[PDB]
C-alpha cells in the first residue's frame, strides 16, 4: 500500500535547473526519512541524503551538498530534489526511497526519474505495427509487436494490453540512430490460433513527453 | 568514503547450482550503536532495486528462503543455496553504517542454462510506415541461449552493411534466454530497389544457419 510516485523522466538544458518530486501515499508522510539515490553510468549507485521528516532538515553526501537542494513539502506530502546549473554528467535515474525499520533498510523505492541534460528538443515516437503473418509463426505460436522509432530522449516504457499480457514479452533496450534520437521495439508470443478473436495493443508511453500511444497490431493476411 | 568492491564482477553458473557474491568495503562498518548496517539489493534493467538482506545477515521478509548473508568486520558474502531463473539482474552490496552511505559497484547473474536455438520470425514494413516514405524490415531472435547470436541482413543475397540497429534482451526471469530484435532502415525508394529481403541467423544452437524472408510486395 505504501507507494512512491515519481516524475518518470526530465529534459533539460545544460546550465538549466530541475527538480524531481517524490509523491508520498499510503503512508503518513513524516513518520519516516525520505532518501535520494542517483544511478549514473560508470559511477553507478550513489545515496545522495537524507531528508528528516519533521524538522526537514537533510544530512548530505557531501559530493551533492549545493549541487543538490533536497526538501520536504508537508502541504503535498512530497519530498523534492532540485539540481541546480545542469551538466551532462548530471544525466541518471533518481530514485526516492524509505526505511520502514529505523535505519535498518531501503524497503520501498519509486520507480526513478530519468533526467537527461540535453540542449536538444523532446521528440515523440513513430509507433509502427509489426503484425503477424505467415513470416512470423514457430510451431503454434505467432510473433508480433511495436517498432517504436524516432524519439528523443530515453525512456520509453511498453505495455500489452494495458499490463494484462506479459507471458512472451521482450521489450527491447533502446537503440542510438545515425540521427541522434532513440528507437527500440516491443514484441510477444501469442497462439496462432487466436489471432481471429484477441486484439493486441502496445501501450507506449514516451516519459519525457508525457506521450501516450495505444496502438493496436491486427493481424497481415499475408 | 567507503569503497564498497564486489567480486566477481559477473557471475555465471548453471541451473541448479549455488551463488555466492563477495563484498569489501576499504574501511570498517561499525555504526556507532555496535551494528553492521550491511545490505544486499537485486535490480533486474528498467525496474528500481529490491531489498534482500539487511544488517549483513537478516533475510528481509519475502525474500525466497534460497537467499541468505554473511560476513564480519569487512569481509561479507551473498548467498544464493539454488538459484532460480527469477534470481537474474545485478547484485548490490550497500553500508549504512558512516556518512556517506555507499553501494557496491554490482554483480551481474547469469544463469548458464541448456544451448537453446532461436525461432525466427521477421517482419515486413507495415502499411502505414510504407506512406512516411521510409520502410523498416525487422528480424526477431527469440528465446535462445547463449546471448551470442549473429544477424547477417541480405539484400537479393548481397550481404548489407551500414543501414542496420540490434538489440539484446536482458537474461530473460522466467526460462533464462535472451531474444534479439535486429532493424533494418532503408528509404522507401532504397527499399523498392530490392525483391528478396533476408535474414540469416547463425547460433551455438543452430546446426546450420537459419534465414527467414520474404519477396516485397507479396
Ligand atoms: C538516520 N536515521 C534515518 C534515516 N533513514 C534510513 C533508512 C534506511 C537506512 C538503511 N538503508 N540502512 C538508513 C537510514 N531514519 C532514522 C530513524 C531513527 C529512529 O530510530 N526513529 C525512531 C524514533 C521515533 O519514533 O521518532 C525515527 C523514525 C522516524 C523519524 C525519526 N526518528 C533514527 C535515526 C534515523
Amino acid at each position: 500500500q505504501v507507494q512512491l510516485v515519481q516524475s518518470g523522466a526530465e529534459v533539460k538544458k545544460p546550465g538549466a535547473s530541475v527538480k524531481v518530486s517524490c509523491k508520498a501515499s499510503g503512508y503518513t508522510f513524516t513518520d519516516y526519512y525520505m532518501h535520494w539515490v542517483r544511478q549514473a553510468p560508470g559511477q553507478g549507485l550513489e545515496w545522495m541524503g537524507e531528508t528528516n521528516p519533521r524538522n526537514g532538515g537533510t544530512t548530505y553526501n557531501e559530493k551533492f551538498k549545493g549541487k543538490a537542494t533536497m526538501t520536504r513539502d508537508t502541504s503535498t506530502s512530497t519530498a523534492y530534489m532540485e539540481l541546480s546549473s545542469l551538466r551532462s554528467e548530471d544525466t541518471a535515474v533518481y530514485y526516492c526511497t524509505i526505511g520502514t525499520s529505523g535505519y535498518d533498510y531501503f524497503d520501498y523505492w519509486g520507480q526513478g526519474t530519468l533526467v537527461t541534460v540535453s540542449s536538444a528538443s523532446t521528440k515523440g515516437p513513430s509507433v509502427f505495427p509489426l503484425a503477424p503473418s505467415s513470416k512470423s509463426t514457430s510451431g503454434g505460436t505467432a510473433a508480433l509487436g511495436c517498432l517504436v522509432k524516432d524519439y528523443f530522449p530515453e525512456p520509453v516504457t511498453v505495455s500489452w494490453n494495458s499490463g494484462a499480457l506479459t507471458s512472451g514479452v521482450h521489450t527491447f533496450p533502446a537503440v542510438l540512430q545515425s540521427s541522434g534520437l532513440y528507437s527500440l521495439s516491443s514484441v510477444v508470443t501469442v497462439p496462432s490460433s487466436s489471432l481471429g478473436t484477441q486484439t493486441y495493443i502496445c501501450n507506449v508511453n514516451h516519459k519525457p513527453s508525457n506521450t501516450k500511444v495505444d496502438k493496436k497490431v491486427e493481424p497481415k493476411s499475408c | 568514503d567507503i569503497v564498497m568492491t564486489q567480486t566477481p564482477l559477473s557471475l555465471s553458473v548453471t541451473p541448479g547450482q549455488p551463488a555466492s557474491i563477495s563484498c569489501r568495503s576499504s574501511q570498517s562498518i561499525v555504526h556507532s550503536d555496535g551494528n553492521i548496517y550491511l545490505e544486499w539489493y537485486l535490480q533486474k534493467p528498467g525496474q528500481s532495486p529490491k531489498l534482500l538482506i539487511y544488517k549483513v545477515s537478516y533475510r528481509f521478509s519475502g525474500v525466497p528462503d534460497r537467499f541468505s548473508g554473511s560476513g564480519s568486520g569487512t569481509d561479507f558474502t551473498l548467498k544464493i543455496s539454488r538459484v532460480e531463473a527469477e534470481d537474474v539482474g545485478v547484485y548490490y552490496c550497500f553500508q549504512a553504517s558512516h556518512v556517506p552511505y555507499t553501494f557496491g559497484q554490482g554483480t551481474k547473474l547469469e544463469i548458464k542454462r541448456t544451448v537453446a536455438a532461436p525461432s525466427v520470425f521477421i517482419f515486413p514494413p507495415s502499411d502505414e510506415q510504407l506512406k512516411s516514405g521510409t520502410a523498416s524490415v525487422v528480424c526477431l531472435l527469440n528465446n535462445f541461449y547463449p546471448r551470442e547470436a549473429k544477424v547477417q541482413w541480405k539484400v537479393d543475397n548481397a550481404l548489407q552493411s551500414g543501414n542496420s540497429q540490434e538489440s539484446v534482451t536482458e537474461q530473460d526471469s522466467k526460462d533464462s534466454t535472451y531474444s534479439l530484435s535486429s532493424t533494418l532502415t532503408l528509404s522507401k525508394a532504397d527499399y523498392e530497389k530490392h525483391k528478396v529481403y533476408a535474414c540469416e541467423v547463425t547460433h551455438q544452437g543452430l546446426s546450420s544457419p537459419v534465414t527467414k524472408s520474404f519477396n516485397r510486395g507479396e
